[PDB]
């Protein structure tokens, strides 16, 4: 529909407020950019203040040269010359571990995935609800848990552990030595290298940060939590997400300030 | 400062504290860089040589013998190889990791090096001032002594939210005590929290409107309560490395933000973790990680152990320049820990080379008054205790101001002889 000037003009129509439905005639004439950007209606080009001429060249070929040349294709003497002259985001969370929550009431512990299915959690209209009781969540009760976990995550990255390159030995460790990228083992030519390093904390944080993306929840992008053979395996459908992610906007607005506390320090 | 880990930055600062503390070993002693050699290749005569103390297997078990301990070298001393030690001759020692020390000995064999004699490492100058800003500090104190109240966090137990103890606490500052200056370090609100950490955050009927986040949770938690505090009351604000309300997560720790913290201009100030100040001429020092309680030694000879524990390690935080000279840091397998931010280790050194008159660390141990080397170390203790118990705050009462010779007259301060410290419980 993208390379058909109908398809165009229908939609800039019902963008307009021209009200076309399935089954519809529509009129439509090439205006002076490829051919379906110049489409525009009938009555819309008719207007003759508009200044939207016919463009000579698309008519010129597209309703003359090519059926006149198929009419005239098997008869002597003519000639095809003469008729032309006359006219003319997956990959980067594949690491990530998710946020796991708790629940205040039943302290049932679940993985989160946004507005999505869950046999844990149902997204409701009022908010977040654990399925096991039925409680609803406040707002603290999510952040501080989210926060948490955040908080706990940037505490094992500071813990700087330390890898050695060198796949036979491959210590782990967090002494440092003054050439850091040297390995400790006896002439280990293994370049020391921090397990958990920033890159990863970031894309973490970003991971996060489209838990609670409006935009990515109703495009529904989000990385899914549980394989196919996880026996916890949840299927919604995209106008209720659509709906729950509208009644839940201030929620997730909330949850995204909580993590770009970190994230604009990232 | 981004949070961002380097290794090379790190390595960078590590062979920098080495080189400052051998030049400072040099220059205090006397001694001649040649005297100084390498440590870890074999040599037939004696050397100086100083560096860090490592365990000699990278993975390396918990606990540690004088067996099983090794010196690193700077990047031009030894090539950062590091020799392991043979402390079989010396009968008394303190070592623990991540400080310097100076050895006299040799290295025999080739894999080890004899540790022949210790170089104590000598105690930092304490600080001095002019006669007229003594006069001045007397002017400003009218005749009438200091009083310095100190208190650490949290502020509530584990299991409630009630913070009767905190307000009966500014009651009394604000009308008996009547102090000059109010500290209280971090955490406020804790995120190793039990309840903050499984969720179980119950409503506030004491919030007209609830709050969101921790943020919010401190604005009408806190804010109310720290308003009370008296304006004749100058008070500072100090993070830890578990304060959520902190956007940063680390040590060293930079301050808070006064504005978004919401209290008024008038009595409060934010300030960093560590940090040094003056209160009048007393120079004070502040840390809030817990070196006491972490910092484990390996010790020879009966009469280390003999001393007290506390004094030995004031002695080492002095003797290394540094509040948390420990590195490895700190981990609570993972929860929480010391967070040493590394590539700014600088951060935390002592502030020009001068030990402070007073020396503050927060510990999860009990609480004491203790004086060594002359400094005034202090952990007035937690203020309200897991259960939810009273704690303790310290109160320093310092009478209102040794001549050191020279063409410029200046006075070095006397606080342990000036100074009371009473640890009253909250």
């Amino acid at each position: 529909g993208k390379n058909m000037p109908a398809v165009q003009v229908a939609l800039r129509m019902r963008k307009a407020g021209r009200v076309v439905k399935a089954g519809s005639v529509i009129t439509f004439v090439i205006t002076k950019l490829s051919v379906a950007e110049r489409a525009h209606a009938l009555n819309e080009v008719m207007i003759k203040s508009n200044n939207l001429i016919p463009d000579p060249q698309y008519y010129l070929e597209k309703q003359i040269f090519a059926p006149v040349e198929r009419l005239l294709e098997r008869i002597d003497s003519f000639n095809v010359v003469r008729l032309s002259e006359a006219l003319g985001d997956v990959e980067r969370f594949k690491d990530t571990v998710t946020l796991e929550l708790s629940c205040p009431s039943c302290d049932k512990r679940f993985p989160f995935g946004g507005i999505v299915s869950s046999n844990y959690y149902r997204v409701s209209y009022n908010g977040l609800q654990c399925k096991h009781c039925e409680q609803l969540f406040t707002p603290l009760q999510l952040t501080s848990q989210i926060e948490h976990s955040i908080r706990a995550h940037i505490s094992l990255y500071y813990a700087g552990w330390l890898q050695c390159d060198d796949s036979t030995c491959g210590i782990v460790t967090r002494q440092v030595s003054v050439f850091g990228k040297r390995c400790l083992n006896d002439g280990c030519t293994g370049v020391m290298r921090y397990k958990y390093s920033d890159k990863q904390l970031y894309n973490q944080l970003l991971y996060f940060d489209s838990l609670f993306d409006c935009e990515k929840n109703k495009k529904q992008e989000l990385k899914p939590i549980y394989l196919p053979d996880d026996l916890d395996y949840p299927q919604l459908t995209e106008s209720s997400i659509k709906a729950l992610t509208e009644q839940n906007r201030e929620l997730m607005e909330t949850g995204r300030s909580v993590v770009q506390k970190y994230l604009n320090d990232c | 400062r981004t949070m961002r880990q380097n290794l090379q930055e790190a390595s960078d600062v590590l062979d920098d504290q080495i080189e400052s503390f051998t030049k400072i070993i040099q220059n205090h002693y006397k001694l001649s860089p040649n005297d100084f050699a390498d440590p870890t290749i074999q040599s037939q005569s004696e050397i100086y040589a100083v560096g860090r103390i490592v365990p000699d297997s990278p993975t390396y078990d918990k606990f540690l013998n004088p067996e099983s301990l090794s010196l690193e070298t700077s990047r031009m001393g030894g090539v950062g190889r590091r020799v392991r030690l043979d402390l079989s001759q010396v009968n008394e020692l303190s070592f623990f990791l991540g400080q310097i020390v100076a050895f006299k000995g040799k290295n025999a064999n080739g894999d080890y090096f004899t540790v022949n004699s210790i170089l104590p490492l000598p105690y930092p100058n304490s600080p001095v001032s002019t006669s007229q800003e003594l006069q001045e500090f007397q002017a400003n104190l009218e005749g009438s002594s200091l009083k310095v109240i100190v208190t650490c966090g949290p502020y509530f137990a584990n299991d409630n939210f009630s913070l009767e103890l905190l307000q009966e606490f500014i009651d009394s500052i604000n009308n008996e005590v009547k102090p000059h200056v109010l500290i209280m370090f971090g955490p406020f609100i804790d995120i190793t929290h039990p309840l903050i950490a499984s969720g179980k955050l119950p409503n506030f009927p004491q919030f007209k409107t609830q709050p969101k986040t921790l943020d919010e949770l401190f604005l009408k938690l806190f804010t109310p309560i720290l308003k009370t505090i008296s304006p004749h009351i100058q008070t500072v604000l100090i993070p830890s490395t578990k304060d959520a309300i902190s956007n940063h997560a680390a040590y060293p720790q930079a301050s808070l933000i006064r504005k978004a913290l919401q209290l008024p201009k008038r009595n409060f100030k934010c300030m960093a973790n560590p940090s040094s100040f003056q209160i009048n001429e007393i120079y004070f020092g502040c840390s809030n990680v817990d070196t006491f309680k972490d910092l484990k030694e390996v010790i020879k000879g009966g009469t280390t152990s003999s001393r007290y524990r506390l004094d030995r390690v004031s002695e080492h935080i002095l003797q290394q320049r540094r509040y948390y000279p420990i590195f490895p840091g700190s981990i609570r397998t993972h929860i929480s820990g010391a967070d040493l931010d590394v590539s700014y280790l600088g951060l935390t050194e002592f502030v020009g080379g001068f030990s402070p008159d007073i020396m503050i660390i927060p510990s999860e141990l009990q609480h004491f008054a203790r004086v060594v080397q002359n400094v005034v170390v202090i952990n007035p203790g937690r203020f309200i205790r897991a259960t939810g118990n009273r704690g303790s705050y310290a109160q320093i009462t310092v009478q209102c101001p040794t001549l050191v010779e020279g063409e410029e007259p200046v006075y070095l301060h006397n606080v342990w002889k000036r100074a009371r410290v009473d640890l009253i419980a909250s």
